[PDB]
């Protein structure tokens, strides 16, 4: 994996 | 000194309602009981868990005197729920026991000073405005599935409550989704922008059961407040800086991708159940007017969907957790949806192809 | 692994809910979280166990295919055909240690294990076999299935008794504290044979009971029972030991009758609950001519009080009661009105409903 | 508390 949104 | 009596069918809505903010094993055990504050010609049930406070005024037509005190909620609750239709409660303070008769029941139940209940400090209002309930409810329905639960960053385990112009617009994001609603309110709004906590939003849309009594919304320095009827809804706000949506959104999205909503939903629930169970892992292939969802598990099970989509742009493939694309799908109540995509390892905007009240952006996973 | 077939979403979706429910959250061995399926003669067969326990739905086929069988999971599989649209073309077959399921542009790939190692349970002949309505079997079993014991150590009790006694069919289900007895008349002239059916096993055969106008074929083995209503075959093993006598456990000369309405009891003794002991859960009742008086205290010395006027016909006695077994048997008994056979503060009351006697319930009292 | 049936 899960990409970070911020 | 405290005394009234009512009837049964008046004190249920009031007492379910200030119940609210109570939740389990408190800490101080005033936090367990409800304020019953009799003084002019109404009944005042007040419920608190510190943070925020729940407020009904009950009018009073049979003679009582004035006094206040602190009762247990849900045995105060289900004693009046559990006496017949209809029933007069003739309530008495007597000593350190409050006695509640109705007919041939009588019940004798412990009692904590109402000196000791928690009041809420004392504050100014800054912005003042009326609303109806549907708005309001929509406003936190399409939006408080993306708030963060227990995050160590306090500010985003809440709602942001948002007033831009013409506009009330609520906020909700947890690091991984973001939840974007706003709707016009027919008054001219100054810019403010607050975090209502958590657990204080969803007491606020308990209160609230379609479009039926206007709310009149007050926010505050450090609080917000709701009044709806009889009820009197009054949170803290979470002190801290909420990030701005309007960064979040894609820029600019190449790749636009349209589809029935319920379509898409059924896709992506049944391909969630090959999925991963932790990670929740899916593919997204968007070729020229069709995507397939591909789902893999530990056990080698494959799931694969293949749907026909207006879809105009570059075959492209990005990873999703299904379960916060299904938690966009159900809050999108509509006919078709829009998926704005930039590239494989960056957001995806998701919204109602009609309206454009609500956007959500979901960040994909490493494929 | 030949097995192919065809059916019909909704031809599949009620056996596979059933077949599904002996098998519960994690289970122990992983073949018990799959389903036997078996295509023969023109028909599949679904089957769910959990060794204990089994249940197999038989489905007619209408499309082409092939027999054969293997063992796919059961959660992942129904919540795919129930995921399709409704009037889908299921299309199931093999794939070496897999099953291929596709309906339309969906496509499923999912693990099977070996059919041979699914718990087929013992081979076993039948001794006693009748024929009853649904509706019979259901009152019989809802009437008595929350006085069985959930896991006492008394393995016995952690079930209920099926007794046949000549023309009527009978349970009784009781946990040491607490009895339900629930007899009635299924137009047969039967053989005296009681049978320990495992707690789990009645609420399965009750869940299976969609009230239907269809018979259910009862068939009790030596340490087996097998129930067939319409296209699904439900089997159990018997519960080994000496099942309590009810005759022993009623009162056998209870002279103090009181009547009541089964609902007005029934709120008394709900909001008397609320202030008593959260564990020992203990009211005691003050029986006077045409009055009946329910008191609660907990540890906070808090009280509640409730007169009620009831037909009370013999002399003054005070006995206590756990209010959650008495309310349990106010719940069962979805009547008019009640009586209540007192013996004395020390001994048993025998509750049941005053139009009908077919169910009767037996509360031991606690000394407060 | 408590008393047995039997």
């Amino acid at each position: 994996g899960q990409a970070x949104l911020f | 000194h405290m005394k009234f009596t009512v009837e049964r069918e008046h004190l249920l809505k009031p007492l379910q309602q200030v119940s609210g903010p109570l939740g389990g094993r408190p800490t101080l055990p005033i936090l367990g009981n409800l304020l019953l504050q009799v003084a002019d010609g109404t009944l005042s049930l007040t419920g608190t868990d510190l943070e925020m406070e729940m407020v009904a005024r009950v009018a009073l037509v049979q003679p009582h005197e004035p006094g206040a005190t602190t009762v247990p909620a849900r045995k105060f609750f289900d004693i009046c729920r559990g006496l017949p239709e209809g029933a007069e409660i003739a309530v008495q303070l007597e000593g350190e026991r409050m006695l509640v008769r109705s007919g041939r029941s009588r019940f004798s139940l412990s009692t904590l000073p109402a000196a000791d209940f928690p009041n809420l400090d004392d504050w100014q209002s800054e912005v003042e405005f009326t609303l109806p309930q549907a708005t309001m409810k929509r406003l936190i329905e399409a939006t408080q599935f993306s708030m963060a639960h227990q995050d160590v960053r306090y500010y985003l385990n809440g709602m942001l409550f948002e007033t831009e112009g013409e506009e009330l617009r609520t906020v909700a994001t947890d690091g991984h989704r973001l939840a974007v609603c706003s709707m016009p309110i027919g008054q001219s709004l100054p810019s403010h922008s607050v975090i209502v906590p958590r657990k204080g939003v969803i007491e606020l849309m308990r209160m609230l059961d379609g479009g039926d009594n206007p709310l009149r919304v007050q926010i505050g320095s450090n609080n917000i407040r709701a009044h709806v009827g009889d009820f009197i809804f009054t949170s803290k706000l979470v002190d801290g800086r909420f990030p701005d949506y309007r960064r979040v959104l894609p820029k600019n999205p190449d790749k636009h991708l349209e589809a029935g909503c319920d379509l898409l939903k059924q896709a992506f629930a049944r391909a969630a159940i090959l999925s991963n169970e932790k990670f929740r892992g899916v593919r997204l292939y968007v070729s020229e007017n069709q995507l397939k969802i591909t789902a893999n598990n530990p056990e080698q099970e494959e799931a694969e969907e293949i749907l026909d989509v207006t879809y105009s742009g570059a075959e492209m493939e990005i990873g999703f957790n299904v379960s916060y694309v299904l938690d966009v799908l159900n809050a999108l109540k509509c006919e078709n949806v829009r998926m704005m995509l930039t590239d494989s390892v960056s957001s995806v905007q998701i919204e109602d192809a009609a309206s454009q009240s609500a956007a959500y952006v979901v960040m994909p996973m490493r494929l």
